[PDB]
């Protein structure tokens, strides 16, 4: 507890300065992410305060690109539930609450302009999935569907890249790996259902070869997430 | 299970699929003389 | 203008009790007439509905909107599109067994 | 449209991960509760306005194609009554045409 209540303290002395800790942020996004979900898990008052000020620090206006980061913290790291639930949480120090309160208004601000359509791309980017909302809302998945078209089919071809790089790394059959392929599988066939353009770019791009081989895999939910895609592909 | 029975009827539908594409292919072949004809009567509209 | 703070209904039996319980309109004490002029498409005449029509939408009356079924408009279309006058506005309310089209639409149909 | 045999009804099952739209995180239990029923319960109303609208265009359609028919009772009134018979061009006479 005191080693990590010394790596907070220094970490917010070095998130003092705006210069470094937009340096920081940049470099350690993964770690601010750890920082940010790690506040809300730890129960002490004094880390908790400390976690706080570091992430207001990084989302201080002082900091360059302060909304731009903000939003990406947002947006990748899930920091608005998150934010959220604090705020409806009780901490012993004044200090802390007043810290709680300013992310949750920045985390609102920043919320307050996205979409389902960015959170859908921010979610691609990331190269990972997990049942997302957007993708089991039909609403995101018809809205958003002229727009996956877009660019040459560009969010299209990124879906059957990332579907090639699961099927390469589907040997694993981890649990997580198995969520993001079947995921992957769910959002291919609506983007295939859903302006049927894009089956000519699937096939050759080689989407629809890596889905009829990916039939093979042993886990249950692949299997039926695969049978869905051959359905909508020639099927009924 | 039933994966058995669906990996049958997807066969059966791809199969079916082939004979539809024949079919389409017979319809052009037809009309590819009348297109010819078309573009004969045409040239010849030129030509005269 | 003021005294336009009424609103009109010449729809079916149905239409126009729901919209009487939701309190559209008021008798007029010294006219003895309400707005609810409750008239069944079935029932009453063409050239009454066309009337009741004409004094709803004319002669001074105080209705802003006058609401008329889409069946029973469409009897009196001719005179729904020769109101062109910008208010009081007119709606196609759907009727029971009579649900509303957007052909039938007489004020959409300028566009 | 998805197809209902694409929809992820069954994926989001597997995780059942709440989202912002559906439930404020931050509200209460009780608000959460009461603001989801009622958005669900407005969208079963309005599924159900739209079966009953799509039914009562197809009854429409319906009387339209029994009138369609060639019945009499509900064919043209061109053929249901003879035009010698009817009274027309006069001023105090009408048909019935019954």
């Amino acid at each position: 507890i005191q080693l990590q209540y010394h790596s907070l303290l220094l970490i917010w002395l070095l998130t003092f300065n705006p210069v470094f800790a937009n340096e920081l942020v940049q470099k350690y996004l993964s770690d601010f992410l750890d920082l940010l979900k790690l506040v809300k898990i730890t129960i002490k008052e004094k880390v908790s305060r400390l976690c706080i000020s570091i992430i207001l620090q990084c989302c201080s206006t002082r900091v360059k690109q302060h909304k731009k980061v903000i939003k990406q913290l947002l947006l990748l790291g899930n920091a608005l539930p998150t934010v959220q639930s604090l705020s409806e949480r009780k901490y012993s120090d004044e200090e802390l609450r007043q810290d709680i309160s300013n992310l949750k208004e920045i985390l609102e601000n920043e919320y307050q302009e996205l979409t389902s359509f960015d959170e859908y791309v921010a979610e691609l980017d990331s190269k990972l999935l997990c049942w997302s909302p957007p993708h089991v809302d039909n609403g995101f998945w018809s809205d958003n569907i002229d727009e996956f078209k877009k660019d040459n089919y560009k969010i299209f071809r990124q879906l059957i890249e990332l579907l090639q790089a699961k099927v390469r790394n589907g040997d694993v059959n981890a649990k997580q790996e198995k969520i993001i392929i079947q995921v992957a599988l769910n959002d291919i066939t609506h983007v295939v259902e859903l302006l049927p353009e894009s089956i000519d770019v699937l096939d050759k791009t080689g989407g629809k070869a890596d889905i009829m081989e990916l039939l093979n895999h042993s886990d249950s939910r692949v299997k039926y997430e695969a049978l869905k895609a051959t359905q909508a592909i020639i099927g009924y | 299970q039933v994966n058995d029975e669906l990996n049958k009827m997807q066969a059966f539908i791809r199969k079916e699929a082939e004979e539809k594409a024949k079919e389409i292919q017979l319809k052009a072949d037809q009309e590819y003389e009348i297109e010819k004809t078309n573009i004969v009567r045409n040239e010849t509209n030129n030509i005269d | 203008a003021e005294k336009r703070t009424l609103i009109a209904v010449i729809a079916d039996e149905d239409t126009t009790t729901g919209l009487l319980l939701a309190g559209i309109g008021q008798i007029t004490p010294e006219t003895q007439e309400k707005n609810f002029f409750v008239y069944q498409e079935g029932k009453t005449t063409k050239e009454e509905i066309t009337d009741k029509f004409n004094h709803f939408t004319e002669e001074r009356d105080d209705i802003a909107i006058l609401l008329i079924n889409q069946h029973i408009a469409e009897n009196i279309r001719a005179r729904v599109d020769s109101f062109t006058n910008a208010f009081p506005a007119i709606l196609e309310i759907p009727s029971k067994d009579h649900p509303y089209d957007p052909e039938k639409d007489s004020v959409l149909k300028r566009v | 449209t998805l197809p209902i045999n694409n929809m992820p009804v069954p994926e989001y099952l597997e995780n059942f991960q709440w989202q912002t739209r559906k439930f404020k995180l931050d509200k209460s239990i009780k608000d959460l509760i009461t603001l989801i029923s009622n958005e669900s319960s407005q969208l079963d109303a309005d599924v159900r306005a739209t079966y009953a609208n799509y039914n009562s265009a197809k009854t429409n359609l319906a009387a339209a194609e029994r009138k369609k028919t060639g019945d009499l009772s509900v064919r043209s009134l061109h053929d249901i009554v003879k035009p010698e018979d009817f009274v027309l061009n006069s001023e105090h006479l009408t048909t019935v045409l019954v």
